[PDB]
């Protein structure tokens, strides 16, 4: 997570230039916290695993394609109470 | 030493207390504040040691415990319970206090007068004469929380949405269904009232309230000074961080504040000191920041452990402890989120209409004294009855109402009357 | 050199006009003037209650009225020997100046 | 399995606790302090910054802090309750506290 | 720096009697304002005032 970045001026400068050399390529994603480059967002929802910012969590989840997939959390289950 | 007063109405209050739960989560590089491009400020601080791998350890820690406050306020319910379709709740309006979903933000009528009435600067989000955005740089960021504004109301409409429809019984155990007009007479149980004083009074119980949680809204508003103890926490954190980027431009001691003209109107030798005037009254200003950050976030982890106890013997039960929740006997509570903390509103009885009369210890009958069983003994000038100690409820004295235990001549006090027997009374016919 | 204590905002006379209020409140009505209106009480049947709020019932009180008021009366009356006579009962309170 | 001990009297007990509520209430002048006033010190302090208006605003806090801590312990009544001219309980001493 | 050590000891020792204030206040409302049901709050025994 480069935290606080838009995900374009870390592809055009990633394109020499950037600090930190060392580089890398997978699914760069904007999230408010910064921009992900490394993990996939999925549009399901569960419990936090690794916390990174703004309702943003990942995960080591298998696909047995196992990669890093980055989601939104859920607060829990819903329950409606019978109530007359 | 033979007078009583006892009350014959009563009153529903209203009332609000705000606390404080997190506060502001920043970040620094060291270098970049005290150096900047130089690099050989960079390589003359290698010399004063980790006294810079210490101060990210304790502003990482002071942050990852603003959001553990968060969570154990507001993180207590198991699911996320939802309140019916037809909202027809014994008469009792909760339209200010639950969600509106008309609105874009599903905030509630007071929810939403609480957010656009708290005035700040801090800003996670990426879209950065202007607003102090403009410490944004030196090294200084300000992180975002991880429940977002939306996600702490939707825990707060499940809290407020399990009372109204299953009372105490959600944070025990199961959630289990009771009609809230009775729920109600069981609250009224718990602070020494009898359950026809609800029945019997239900129609003005539920205007009382109705009318009150209608002027929290004025109140709170108009009175224009009440969030004022989440908005010095906005403000005591702004002049710090201001103070710190105001502190680059003193000299310690030098030639000047740039250290570049330094390296640039001296030599190697002469520099290699002005520069260390520098590279000292600057790791002394974010030596100052972080002890002082460390002090202020100790005493919101007072507040926001206060605000947790108040939610679970407050929101999810009955107190009898006095003056933690309100002042009058409690009732209920419903809570309420704000930015930076949160709202309790806070239900109580309030005794009124009181009248005088006179007392007796107990009642002489027949070489017998009785006792009162659960209330306490009055006369009207002739007439001598029974009642209950925080409402007038007038009744005869019998031998279902009372107790005996021993002869009338050790109790200093006692009066003769009659204790009606039901039994023989009846055993005549 | 430059270093100054300020007086406090409450003298001493009027921290004792608010104990006082405190103490002829809970003698003459209970623990309804922190609820709402005051109501009077006879005293000897405030502490009946209280023998009902700890699990005894009130015949025990009035069948012990003087035993009970004599009890009292002597351990309000040997506090003034302890905290005194003990010269570092109040070393919290002094501690701290 | 079947033995249970049941008290035959009481005693009434009266014991004491004693809690601090407030400290001193102090101030300080920086530059009398630090540049002992008489001196033109007071024109080498200032290269140095709000290292001196940042001390001033910390114990202005402690101090109003000091009133707010003995309000809350002590102005909890609403009215000034007095007790009766005349003065018996029940048979309770209250003279030593009244 | 003997002033800047100054504060900040008056600053940690402040924090520790705004606990002892608020312990005295608690305490002020439930042992002498009501009969308190809470072991040991209020004395050693069972309550009464």
């Amino acid at each position: 997570l480069y935290q606080g970045v838009n995900c374009t001026e870390v592809s055009v400068a990633i394109h020499a230039p950037t600090w930190r050399v060392y580089s890398t390529g997978s699914n760069v994603f904007q999230t408010r916290a910064g921009c992900l480059i490394g993990a996939e967002y999925v549009n399901n929802s569960y419990e936090c695993d690794i916390p990174i910012g703004a309702g943003v969590c990942a995960s080591y989840q298998t696909q047995a394609s196992q990669s890093i997939i980055a989601y939104t959390m859920s607060l829990g289950a819903e329950n409606s109470v019978a109530y007359s | 030493n033979n007078s009583i007063a006892i009350p014959t109405n009563f009153t529903i209050s209203v009332t609000t207390e705000i606390l404080p739960v997190s506060m502001t989560k920043t970040s620094v590089d060291c270098t970049m504040y005290i150096c900047g491009d130089s690099t050989e400020c960079s390589n003359l601080l290698l010399q004063y040691g980790s006294f810079c791998t210490q101060l990210k350890r304790a502003l990482t820690g002071i942050a990852v415990e603003q959001d553990k406050n968060t969570q154990e306020v507001f993180a207590q319910v198991k699911q996320i319970y939802k309140t019916p379709p037809i909202k027809y709740f014994g008469g009792f309006n909760f339209s200010q206090i639950l969600p509106d979903p008309s609105k874009p933000s599903k905030r509630s009528p007071i929810e939403d007068l609480l957010f656009n009435k708290v005035t700040l600067a801090d800003a996670g989000f990426i879209k950065q004469r202007d607003l102090i955005c403009a410490q944004k740089f030196n090294g200084l960021t300000v992180l975002p929380p991880l429940l977002t504004d939306e996600m702490i109301a939707q825990y707060t409409s499940a809290l407020l949405a399990g009372t109204i429809t299953s009372g105490w019984t959600f944070g025990a155990g199961p959630a289990l269904q009771i009609p809230f007009p009775m729920q109600m007479a069981y609250r009224f149980n718990g602070i020494g009232v009898t359950q026809n004083v609800l029945y019997e009074n239900q129609k003005l119980i539920a205007n009382q309230f109705n009318s009150a949680i209608g002027k929290i809204q004025d109140s709170l508003f108009s009175t224009p000074s009440a969030l004022g103890k989440l908005q010095d926490v906005v403000n005591h954190n702004a002049q710090a961080l201001n103070t710190l980027v105001k502190q680059l431009s003193s000299k310690f001691g030098a030639i000047s504040s740039v250290l570049n003209d330094i390296l640039s109107r001296l030599d190697p030798p002469e520099a290699e000191v002005q520069i260390d005037r520098l590279i000292t009254g600057r790791l002394q200003s974010l030596q100052t920041y972080v002890t002082q950050q460390l002090i202020r976030a100790a005493e919101i982890r007072a507040s926001a452990n206060l605000a947790a106890t108040k939610m679970s013997e407050c929101v999810l039960g009955q107190s009898k402890r006095v003056d933690f929740c309100g002042k009058g006997y409690h009732l209920m509570s419903f809570p309420q989120s704000a930015p930076h903390g949160v709202v309790f509103l806070h239900v109580t009885y309030v005794p009124a209409q009181e009248k005088n009369f006179t007392t007796a210890p107990a009642i002489c009958h027949d070489g017998k004294a009785h006792f009162p069983r659960e209330g306490v003994f009055v006369s009207n000038g002739t007439h001598w009855f029974v009642t209950q100690r925080n409402f007038y409820e007038p009744q005869i004295i019998t031998t279902d109402n009372t107790f005996v235990s021993g002869n009338c001549d050790v109790v200093i006090g006692i009066v003769n009357n009659t204790v009606y027997d039901p039994l023989q009374l009846e055993l005549d016919s």
